[PDB]
């Protein structure tokens, strides 16, 4: 088959800017691209075919072109709309393959997280777990890494992470990490932590409650 | 206009039959190609295969061989897709697509059909307060819905009440079930001062429960 | 008592004869002044007329050419006589009337040629498995008929060039049968294999090394082939005493004109031959079908009898074909032309069971009437075509001429011909309305009018310019 | 009558591009009438005969004319595992043409496609093609229906049920005056014959170079048959549109099949969605009646007439013998609701092999008396076979038995005068509607001009 590598995975960008995806094949596919769009939550809308030709009703501040097996999607001053995803499709041969996608997303100033942690319910307890909660509220960029460590050793088995979009009003993102043991094993220690690793602060902000002690 | 209405989300066990529906809106369904295409999250996009549905011929991708069987009936306006022996990683959203003047291209896209394959029962949530430990002046509290089946839930503060400051996060896989979570963020003066519900609903198995945040 | 001849009053020999077949004119000197010179001839002679003066002509008719038919069309060098007799001379007076008769014989053992002209489309490859032995059995057949026998061959398919001939892949203009399990010939339009001969044995070998084409329509350009195997006398080899037969063989529809410009071709067929020494016709992909008018042209020029021996699904086609195109004879062929032999026997028959006239370079003055002895000496008035013959049979004719007035030109000659017979009845006819008295006139005669006038005849006639 | 034989004006193309098989009046957006004429025989790139098509502008003196340039090179596309191909090399592009708004529509009928897969092939044959253009602005699209992408095998399989590989569409077209253009395409389902019908708007939207096959949603083709009448009927051979049903909301269509039920031949009058309303059967039999047909009112009661040529109808003569001479039918529309009768005139040619009635031209109102006139023509006509238009005058009754006028050819012989005709367009503006002549044999085309009458 032929593959559709599409390249960048993400951008952070701002309105007005004039920005380029690209997409490459596996061998010569002579303009036989499309490309598509998918606002968050919903369908798929066609854009453009056969390299470059819009589809009817699409603005004309998009564009294709390229040749050979490097094309280009190209939006002239962005949108307010035009933050969603975008993949290349090639139907020069069958079967028709896709690129990876590629996800417009606000650009901002960085921002450090909000951490909070927070022991199992009483409710819980009673019931035969236990799940200690670990919240990372409103920063940028999306490049995070959460780290859960008991007694201050790391802890990997068990974790349930989450993560939102891009916040509509700030455009920040947020995160959800949710470590679950047994009643019985989560007895056998004291130290609880969840560390968080960002760009904007060198030394990693920790959050941590002890067992029994309040 | 032309416009794709497909059927609504399934819900199925696995290793059972499911057969996804794909009406037009505005034109003749034998007018084009009509293709299906697979998406999930890692995986992205993947070409399941076509039908001409004037004749019936049809075209697939090697890997769907077997499990997907495309069909169409020109009396109903109607393109059909069968998934047989269903698995785990058969749960994706399905799309029906047709091209607008090039006969190869893919252009004009229904809404997509959710499908969810699971041996999961209708489980109610377990809805647990998360309060603070024994400070600053913007306090945060949070709402732990765990092991329910199958989506969605609505999830609010103060039955709507409080709205602004809110973070609520998607539904995660957890062994065949679902755990949800959401946080929410105020001031010092707000709470304990003023009582903050968690109101839940479940409409699957018809449940609303509410669970007031009290501190330790 | 007084006729029509003095009532009328006449001025002179010329106008005298003009009055009626009957009248006549006495030249004589001594003739009372108050006798008339215009009466019967035997009022004259009661008149003591001169008999040297009395210019009477009598309407006649005989014959200058009147060779016996001939009993057997063998033998000879075109000295066969079928047509008796062969030329008469004939007189009339002004609007007077002769009778005269002919005779026509179907000649028992004439020569014939058979050109057999083959549509070889891929529908009819079992058609030339079944007919490879046909001219050995059919020289068996026409032996007991005439002992002068010549047989040819050709074939067609249709107009080599697109939408009717295959042309991808590449493969498939060498072999059109590329895309089955077999091989066949490439398209071609018409092909002339061989000349018309009496030795019956090379048909059999020509037969035998034939094979089939295929094209993409099943109507076929078979009109193409009966234009050029009549308008290409000296390649097919018709001999010009003997009667011409093109057997048209095909299992399906045919191309007519302006079906061409399908193919980009619009220039209408010149009816000229266009078959050089390849054997091939070389106009099929530059030169549009014939109309059925051209090709009637032709074969009643070259006296061609046209056979249409199709199959069953298209024999109301060609029955229907055979109508606008006359002297032209259908037989059914069965679906692998295992019958064609005994199909061709009938025809033949059936072409020489009919004895039609017809008249060629007829005055406009005159005008012909006919009585037909077809049977056993039947006469039936106002026909001039016998039907129901057989080889040997005779009929006769009689004919009545009748002249309107009298023509500027004394001395015309028309024909009597039977359709698509050799020989033929040469008419030599002569008008006598002036008298010989005329060319003994006296121009300015000092009996007339002191020289003012003409002494012709007896009379003074009013000179040139008055 | 009033059509001046003297002072003519010619205009002409290169040596053997057949320049004048085709022609018709165009109106630029300022009225300004102009002649384009087909030439399908004029070398192309590759000094292979291609066609190409002239705009001729109108000058009283004539001469050479400006070429409307079109896109000659063959194409190739590589897409859904397949090979899409174009050859338009002998492909008679100028074989018909015919103008609407600002707009023309030049077609190849003989241009040829095939779809390869690997080792299938869809077969190289015949589909036709049109080419439309808009001379002012410069846009150009092309249109061609019965292009598919069916390898040969599966024909074979369902029996060559509509087989769309040899349409040659644009053999003949028409548009109407709602701006739908009605291809004819007389080897449409095995040479069955089919109609097709797109609205030019939508074939300038929806067309892009390149792609080769694409979708026309708003087109509509006839459909196939069954029945052994149609076989072999080149249904389309020729083609009009008018008003017959008394409906004014709907437009009706006219298809000749010059060789239908056994070349019998027939005409057809249509609705919009191809269902028969009336059928003329042809007299006699290889006469090609249908090979032209011409649609206006010529006894002047708005109900539009019918005329359908028959140029190798063999009249009977003396003796029992034929004479091809060619022959027109008139048919005059009945008031209200009825079946269009029998035909109300007979008009038969007089030169052998003239084939009058091989082209049929609606003039408008010549003489300028009330009814409709036309001009029939018999391009071997005439007393030295030169070519012949014949004028005949309409009158309250139909049509005068008898020409008003006759138009000999001034080409040499051969040149095939009057093979294509078209009337009724004021072009030097004095008020009188005038007439083009076409003769391709001379790569000319001869403007006669109506002048006040004598
Ligand atoms: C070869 O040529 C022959 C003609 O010589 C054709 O045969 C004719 O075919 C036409 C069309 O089918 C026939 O026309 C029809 O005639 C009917 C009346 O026929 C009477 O008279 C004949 C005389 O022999 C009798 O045999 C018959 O039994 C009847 O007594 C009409 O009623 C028909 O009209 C109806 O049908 C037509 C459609 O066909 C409608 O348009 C009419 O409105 C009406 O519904 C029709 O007019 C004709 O009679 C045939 N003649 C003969 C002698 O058979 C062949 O078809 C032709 N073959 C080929 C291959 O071209
Ligand atoms: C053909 O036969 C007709 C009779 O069927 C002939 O007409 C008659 O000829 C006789 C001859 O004596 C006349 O007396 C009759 O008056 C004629 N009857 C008519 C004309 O009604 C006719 O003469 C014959 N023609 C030829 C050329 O022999
Ligand atoms: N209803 C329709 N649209 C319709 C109607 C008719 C046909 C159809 C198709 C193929 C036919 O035969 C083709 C060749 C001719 C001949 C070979 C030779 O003559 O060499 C032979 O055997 N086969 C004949 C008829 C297809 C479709
Ligand atoms: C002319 O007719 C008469 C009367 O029937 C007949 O006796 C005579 O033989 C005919 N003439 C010829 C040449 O046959
Ligand atoms: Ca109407
Ligand atoms: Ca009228
Ligand atoms: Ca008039
Ligand atoms: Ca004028
Ligand atoms: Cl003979
Ligand atoms: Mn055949
Ligand atoms: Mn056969
Ligand atoms: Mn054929």
């Amino acid at each position: 088959d032929i593959l559709m590598t599409q390249s960048p995975s993400s951008m952070s960008v701002s309105l007005g800017d004039t920005v380029s995806i690209t997409c490459h094949a596996s061998q010569g596919i002579s303009s036989n691209i499309g490309w598509l769009q998918q606002k968050p939550g919903k369908s798929f809308m066609g854009l453009i075919y056969y390299g470059t030709n819009l589809v009817d009703g699409v603005p004309s501040r998009f564009s294709g072109s390229g040749s050979g097996a490097d094309y280009s999607l190209t939006i002239s001053s962005l949108d307010s709309e035009d933050f969603a995803d975008y993949y290349c499709v090639q139907y020069a041969q069958l079967p028709y393959t896709f690129g990876g996608g590629t996800k417009l997303e606000i650009k901002r100033a960085d921002a450090a997280p909000t951490v909070s942690i927070f022991p199992p319910s009483s409710e819980q307890l009673t019931s035969g777990g236990a799940s200690v909660v670990c919240f990372l509220n409103n920063f940028y960029p999306k490049d995070i890494n959460v780290k859960w460590k008991i007694d201050g050793s790391e802890r990997q088995n068990g974790v349930l992470n989450s993560w939102t979009d891009q916040d509509s009003k700030d455009s920040t993102y947020s995160m959800s990490s949710t470590l679950t043991l047994t009643k019985d094993e989560y007895e056998r220690h004291n130290s609880y932590t969840c560390e968080a690793t960002h760009k904007t602060s060198t030394s990693p902000i920790v959050k941590s409650f002890n067992r029994n002690e309040c | 206009e032309v416009q794709l209405q497909q059927s609504g989300a399934e819900l199925v066990k696995p290793g059972a039959s499911v057969k996804l529906s794909c009406t037009a809106s505005g034109f003749n369904i034998k007018d084009t190609y009509v293709h299906w295409v697979k998406q999930r999250p890692e995986q992205g996009l993947e070409w399941i295969g076509r039908i001409d549905p004037a004749n019936g011929y049809t075209k697939y991708d090697p890997k769907f061989q077997g499990k997907a069987t495309i069909t169409a009936d020109t009396s109903s306006n109607t393109a059909y897709l069968q998934l047989s022996s269903l698995t785990s990683e058969d749960t994706a959203v399905y799309y029906c697509v047709r091209p607008l003047y090039d006969y190869y291209a893919m252009d004009y896209w229904g809404q997509g059909t959710s499908v969810t394959v699971s041996s999961a029962k209708t489980t109610a949530p377990s809805v647990y307060p998360l309060a603070p430990v024994c400070t600053g002046s913007s306090v945060t509290l949070g709402c732990l819905v765990k092991g329910y089946f199958p989506e969605p839930v609505t999830l609010t503060w103060n039955s709507g009440s409080l709205s602004s400051g809110v973070h609520t996060f998607p539904a995660v896989l957890q062994s065949d079930l679902y755990t949800l979570s959401s946080s929410v963020t105020v001031t010092s003066s707000t709470w304990p001062s003023q009582s903050i519900t968690c109101n839940v609903a479940h409409p699957a198995s018809s449940t609303k429960v509410d669970k007031k945040i009290e501190p330790r | 008592g007084p006729n029509i001849c003095t009532t009328r009053g006449v001025s002179s020999c010329q106008q005298c004869l003009a009055v009626s077949p009957m009248c006549a004119w006495c030249s004589d000197e001594a003739l009372p002044l108050g006798s008339p010179r215009c009466d019967l001839k035997e009022n004259l002679l009661k008149d003591n007329c001169a008999p040297e003066s009395i210019e009477f002509p009598v309407s006649e008719a005989r014959v200058l050419e009147d060779r016996p038919l001939s009993d057997k069309g063998s033998g000879d060098s075109s000295q066969v006589t079928q047509v008796s007799p062969q030329r008469i001379a004939l007189r009339l007076r002004p609007d007077d009337s002769k009778n005269f008769s002919i005779q026509v014989r179907q000649v028992e053992d004439y020569p014939v040629d058979i050109y057999y002209l083959m549509d070889l489309s891929y529908s009819m490859k079992d058609d030339l498995w079944s007919i490879q032995n046909l001219g050995t059995k059919l020289a068996t057949q026409m032996r007991k008929l005439t002992s002068n026998l010549r047989i040819g061959f050709g074939a067609f398919v249709d107009k080599p060039v697109s939408p009717y001939m295959y042309i991808s892949p590449p493969e498939a203009l060498e072999n059109p049968c590329y895309d089955m399990k077999t091989t066949c010939l490439p398209m071609f339009g018409y092909k002339h294999v061989l000349t018309l001969t009496d030795q019956v044995t090379r048909f059999n070998e020509e037969v035998k090394k034939q094979s089939v084409s295929r094209n993409r329509d099943a109507p076929e350009g078979g009109f193409d082939a009966i234009m050029q195997a009549t308008v290409c006398d000296e390649k097919i080899g018709w001999r010009n005493d003997a009667s011409h037969l093109l057997v048209f063989t095909t299992d399906a529809k045919t191309h007519i004109a302006l079906d061409g410009r399908l193919a980009g071709i619009v220039q209408p067929n010149d009816g000229q031959c266009h078959v050089g020494s390849d054997n091939h016709y070389s106009a099929s992909t530059t030169m549009d079908y014939p109309s059925l008018g051209l090709m009637t042209e032709k074969l009643s020029q070259k006296n061609i009898n046209l056979i249409f021996a199709v199959t069953e699904n298209v024999v109301n086609l060609y029955q229907n074909y055979s109508e606008l195109i006359p002297g032209t004879t259908v037989g059914v062929l069965s679906m692998d032309s295992s019958n064609v032999l005994q199909l061709i026997v009938d025809a033949y028959g059936k072409i020489r069971s009919k004895v039609e006239l017809e008249v060629r370079d007829l005055p406009e003055e005159l005008s012909l009437s006919f009585n037909a002895t077809c049977l056993n000496n039947e006469v039936i008035p106002g026909l001039k075509s016998c039907m129901g013959l057989k080889i040997g049979d005779t009929v006769s004719f009689s004919i009545e001429a009748k002249v309107r007035g009298c023509p500027q030109e004394k001395e015309k000659s028309f024909t009597i011909k039977p359709v698509g017979f050799k020989d033929s009845l040469i008419v030599q006819v002569t008008f006598d309305c002036d008298c010989a008295c005329q060319a003994q006139a006296e121009p300015n005669s000092h009996r007339c009018n002191n020289g003012n006038g003409t002494f012709e005849c007896g009379v003074c006639r009013c000179g040139p310019g008055w | 009558l009033n059509l001046d034989p003297v002072q003519l004006t010619f205009y002409a193309g290169p040596n053997g591009s057949q320049f004048g098989f085709s022609l018709d009046f165009h109106k630029d957006s300022h009225g300004r009438v102009a002649i384009v004429v087909g030439a399908p025989r004029t070398l192309g790139p590759s000094q292979e005969e291609t066609g190409g098509v002239f705009l001729c502008p109108w000058r009283a003196e004539g001469g050479q004319c400006p070429s409307l340039l079109f896109d000659l090179r063959d194409e190739t596309r590589n897409v859904g595992s397949q090979t899409l191909q174009t050859f338009k090399a002998r492909q008679g592009l100028g074989a018909s043409v015919v103008s609407w708004s600002d707009v023309i529509v030049a077609c190849a009928p003989w241009q040829h496609w095939n779809v390869l897969e690997k080792t299938e092939e869809a077969e190289k044959t015949p589909v036709g093609s049109c080419f439309l253009a808009q001379p002012e602005s410069g846009r150009r699209a092309e249109y061609s229906p019965c292009r598919g992408n069916t390898l040969s095998r599966i024909y074979v399989e369902n029996d060559f049920s509509w087989d769309k590989r040899y349409c040659e569409a644009g053999f003949s077209s028409v548009v109407t005056q709602a701006g739908e253009l009605v291809l004819g395409a007389p080897g449409g389902y095995y040479f069955l014959g089919l109609l097709a019908q797109a609205p030019v708007a939508d074939i300038f939207s929806s067309y892009r170079p390149g792609i080769l096959l694409w979708h026309v949603s708003s087109q509509s083709l006839s459909f196939d048959s069954s029945n052994p009448e149609y076989f072999d009927g080149y249904w389309g051979y020729s083609v009009a549109v008018g008003e017959f049903d008394g409906d004014l909301n709907t437009t009706e269509y006219v298809v000749g099949a010059p060789t239908w039920s056994w070349t019998l031949g027939a005409v057809e009058i249509l609705d919009s969605y191809y269902q028969r309303l009336h059928r003329l059967r042809g007299e006699q039999m290889a006469s090609y009646f249908g090979h032209s047909v011409a649609v206006t009112d010529v006894n002047g009661d708005g109900r539009h007439d019918l005329l359908v040529g028959a140029p190798l109808y063999m009249e009977s003569r003396a003796d029992r013998k034929l004479a091809e001479v060619g022959r027109v039918y008139l048919f005059l529309q009945p008031r209200g609701p009825h079946a269009l009768g029998a035909p109300s005139l007979l008009l038969t040619g007089t030169q052998l092999y003239g084939r009058f009635g091989s082209a049929i031209a609606p003039l408008g109102d010549l003489d300028r008396d009330g009814y409709n006139d036309i001009a029939v023509a018999a391009p071997y006509g005439g007393p030295s076979g030169r070519g012949q238009v014949l004028v005949f005058l309409g009158q309250s009754e139909g049509l005068r038995s008898r020409p008003s006028q006759v138009l000999d050819s001034p080409f040499p012989t051969g040149s095939a005068f009057g093979f294509s005709l078209r009337g009724a367009v004021d072009i030097d503006d004095n008020g009188y509607p005038d007439l083009i002549v076409g003769a391709y044999g001379a790569n000319q085309v001869a403007v006669y001009r109506a002048q006040p009458v004598v």
